[PDB]
């Protein structure tokens, strides 16, 4: 998300009151990227599509060991 | 299979945009009176007949150029090809000229069968199309010729030819 | 421009894809390519009947598929031979200038290659020489000279210093509107050189050999096809006797061309004009077998051909469909990214329009193939899977930091089934009685 | 995505214009001025016997316009003498046009197709005209960005 930062009068220095001068104003964005290359990866089959185990049971997303 | 054997000469094919519903059927009839008794020669066979519906759209989904209705209709506009007219100039000249059609279906396979009658309208409903109906029945049929091919013929009585 | 009547009638005549590209020994004319519809062309271009050229040309016309447009690579001539180890009148053709007809004759091997030559000398001499040494050379001075075969069983063999590996490099610039690749040269290094060129730029390559070692027992490894088995290269090789004098290539291209690559028309049993059947035993024929070299073969009250297994050993069939698949998806996708580009709306990976792909890719290429028969649909009873086509996107959640600074898009994937055609059929039965 | 504003500025019903004949027409009442609705289909589909699709375009585009009124304006007045008159005499046919607010428009020739029922009770009552309508095809017009966005479709 975009972000504004303002500074308060506390911190603008007395010199910059005199000469009437606001500094330090930060802002933040984020840019949005275009698409320029694609690969796809096709195949073809012959004879049967390729099986698939019969483990019905949910994916693991990680190794109980951890040492 | 026999669909593709079809080339643009010789073994027109014909694909209507959508058949609704197709019949056939056969006859047979006999004596009504008691047989002397075995006399099971007392029947005698009709030929079959076959009806469908269709119908003719000027916005088809499927344009395949095999089919002799789409012989030169244009791709990108199907409206302009006239595509009912198309079909209407080749039924006439099939039926007029009296060719022995043949019928491939859902089961089975019909050969030799001639078109007796058609009907075309355009009701208000359905607008932009045509509806159509054909009638069929069986054909019983029965030079340069191989010499060993050939039979003794007659021609009657000639004169000064 | 002004026209001087309301109505103006001209009847005349004349006028993975189809045009072939073959090529040839020449010097007819300045460029690497030409086209051409019909045979009159070439011979008002100054080949003579009976040219390597002229013949695969009226071979590749007078198919059921023939290509609706030829065209011929050219690559310099040094020398041509015309080869008399065989003889019975043995008629040639040479052209000379363009215009000069000059059909020499002879009649009766050395005598006839002497007295070929001495007929030569004997003509416009001041424009093109012979000499005998069994077979004959020819040579022009600057000016246009083809000779070709008339009759007899003398062969053309044409010598060039150019290297075919070079020329390839060279006709590829000035166009690319060709599909088949067929050479002269039928030297191993020659084809060989031919065969790799092809993958890199996606052509089918075609060539017929009369290597007697085609046939030859299947422990020896001699022959041109070996080399290629082993290479795994995809390249439609097949035997025959007319490989040469006749250039048979064009009989096969003439069966395929005119045929759209998404029906899946097999190869197997039709019919090639200007083939003669192989006349090898059975046991010879098992041999060739092997070695991936398809053979014309005259069948049971005809003539047919056998197999299209190219030698890696896929049949040819599959080939230009996996090809027909890769340009029209590359094709399509591209078409639609230039539309929301050049509207301003360029795509963009925010993971809400890279979905979009399911409908482009499934509308131009997967749904035609399905509606032609190409690619199958269904279900399967004893593997019990189906043959649906299934498309699979990444999201931006997975797409390393590294593409979208490239902005690129990986890793997409598809899947499909190809439906395959009948070749052979084996019945067995028993007549059992009752008792 | 987050929330977003669809508009600029905002639909306005005084901002719709109704024009029957030549003439603004005032008088509206409840919550309801005006509804456009069409009576057949765009494409009737048949099914075949082996799976095909058969679409027939439809070429008939009558409509019908409600007109919701009260019962204490002139326009009462003008559309029965007018239904008098081409009882009278026979022509039928007037112009009718519709300018929406940020909305799809109408302009097209219309008649008058039924005349509503009067009702008097202790409140004051509501008359509905129904005018029927040529062509009922509705224009984007007004709204800007259309031409471009036609040619960005795709389709085969």
């Amino acid at each position: 998300d975009p972000t504004i930062i303002i500074p308060k009068r506390a911190n603008i220095p007395t010199n910059d009151l005199a000469a009437r001068i606001l500094r330090d104003v930060k802002v933040e964005l984020v840019y949005n990227n275009s698409l320029h290359y694609v690969k796809i990866r096709a195949s073809v089959v012959l004879d049967r599509p390729a099986g698939q185990s019969t483990n019905a049971q949910t994916p693991m997303s990680s190794s109980a060991v951890g040492v | 299979n026999e669909f593709e054997r079809k080339n643009r000469t010789d073994d027109l094919a014909i694909l209507f945009d959508s058949v609704t519903t197709h019949t056939y059927t056969k006859d047979y009839n006999k004596s009504s009176y008691a047989v002397e008794s075995k006399a099971s020669d007392h029947v005698t066979t009709q030929d079959g007949k076959f009806t469908f519906s269709g119908t003719v759209t000027d916005s088809p989904y499927l344009i395949d150029p095999r089919n002799m209705i789409d012989r030169d209709t244009d791709k990108e506009n199907p409206m302009l090809a006239r595509r009912p007219a198309k079909a209407i100039e080749i039924l006439e000249l099939i039926a007029d000229s009296h060719q022995l059609v043949t019928l491939v279906t859902e089961d089975n396979i019909l050969s030799n069968y001639v078109i007796t009658s058609f009907q075309v309208d355009r009701s208000s409903e359905a607008g932009s199309s045509i509806n159509v109906q054909v009638t069929l029945e069986e054909f019983r049929f029965k030079r340069t010729s191989d010499p060993k091919k050939a039979k003794n013929a007659n021609t009657g009585t000639k004169q000064t030819a | 421009e002004y026209q001087d009547k309301v109505v103006d009638v001209e009847v005349s005549l004349g006028t993975g894809f189809e045009t072939p590209m073959f090529l040839a020994m020449h010097g007819n004319f300045p460029e690497r390519i030409r086209f051409y519809v019909s045979t009159a062309g070439m011979v008002a271009d100054g080949f003579a009947v009976g040219s390597p050229a002229y013949q695969f040309a009226t071979n590749a016309f007078a198919g059921n598929f023939a290509p609706q447009r030829v065209a011929i690579g050219r690559m310099s001539i040094d020398s041509s031979k015309v080869d008399f180890t065989g003889t019975t009148e043995q008629v040639v053709v040479n052209i000379t200038l363009n215009k000069v007809v000059k059909a020499v004759k002879i009649n009766v091997p050395a005598q006839i290659a002497t007295a070929l030559a001495d007929a030569v000398t004997a003509d416009l001499t001041g424009k093109a020489t012979a000499v005998a040494t069994t077979y004959v050379t020819v040579t022009a001075s600057p000016n246009v000279v083809s000779v070709g075969k008339g009759a007899g069983v003398y062969k053309i063999v044409n010598e060039s210093s150019e290297t075919v590996a070079t020329v390839l490099p060279s006709v590829i610039a000035e166009n690319h509107n060709w599909y088949f690749l067929a050479t002269e040269a039928r030297s191993d290094a020659d084809i060989v050189a031919a065969a790799e060129f092809a993958k890199a730029n996606y052509k089918l390559h075609i060539y017929n050999s009369t290597d007697v070692d085609a046939y030859a027992p299947e422990n020896s490894a001699a022959s041109v096809f070996d080399t290629l088995k082993s290479l795994s290269y995809d390249s439609l090789g097949t035997s025959d006797a007319g490989a040469d004098v006749d250039f048979t290539e064009g009989s096969v291209i003439g069966a395929m061309a005119a045929n759209d690559p998404s029906y899946g028309d097999s190869l197997h049993l039709k019919t090639m004009p200007g083939m003669v059947p192989f006349a090898g035993s059975d046991t010879q024929r098992s041999n060739a077998w092997s070695r991936n070299a398809n053979i014309y073969r005259g069948l049971y009250g005809g003539g047919s051909y056998i197999e299209g297994k190219t030698s890696s050993g896929q049949y040819v069939d599959v080939i230009r469909f996996s090809h027909w698949v890769k340009f029209r998806m590359e094709e399509s996708v591209f078409a639609y990214m230039k539309r929301r580009s050049d509207m301003g709306l360029s795509m963009k990976m925010s993971d809400e329009d890279l979905p979009v792909l399911k409908s482009v890719l499934m509308n131009n290429p997967i749904n035609i193939g399905i509606r032609n028969g190409g690619i199958l649909t269904g279900y399967d009873t004893e593997n019990k899977v189906s043959y649906d086509p299934t498309i699979i996107i990444p999201k931006r959640a997975n797409i390393p930091t590294n593409d979208l600074a490239a902005r690129i898009l990986r890793d997409v994937k598809v899947e499909l089934v190809y439906n395959n055609s009948l070749h052979y059929v084996k019945i067995r039965a028993s007549v059992v009685l009752d008792r | 995505n987050q929330s977003k504003i669809l508009t600029l500025q905002a639909y306005d019903p005084a901002k719709v214009l109704v024009f029957i004949g030549g003439q603004r027409v005032s008088g509206f009442a409840a919550d309801t001025k005006i509804v456009i609705t069409r009576n057949n289909d765009n494409i009737s589909v048949h099914a075949g016997v082996d799976g095909e699709i058969s679409n027939a375009l439809s070429r008939d585009n009558t409509g019908v316009m409600t007109l919701s009124l009260q019962n204490t304006a002139k326009w009462n007045g003008y559309l029965a003498q007018w239904q008098r008159q081409a009882n009278v005499t026979g022509l039928i046919y007037l112009p009718v046009q519709v300018e929406g607010s940020q909305g799809l428009s109408l302009n097209t020739i219309g008649w008058i197709q039924k005349q509503p029922d009067l009702s008097y009770g202790t409140e004051v009552g509501q008359m509905d005209w129904e005018i029927g309508v040529l062509d009922a095809w509705l224009s984007p017009d007004q709204i800007q960005g259309i031409a471009a966005g036609i040619t960005g479709l795709l389709g085969l």
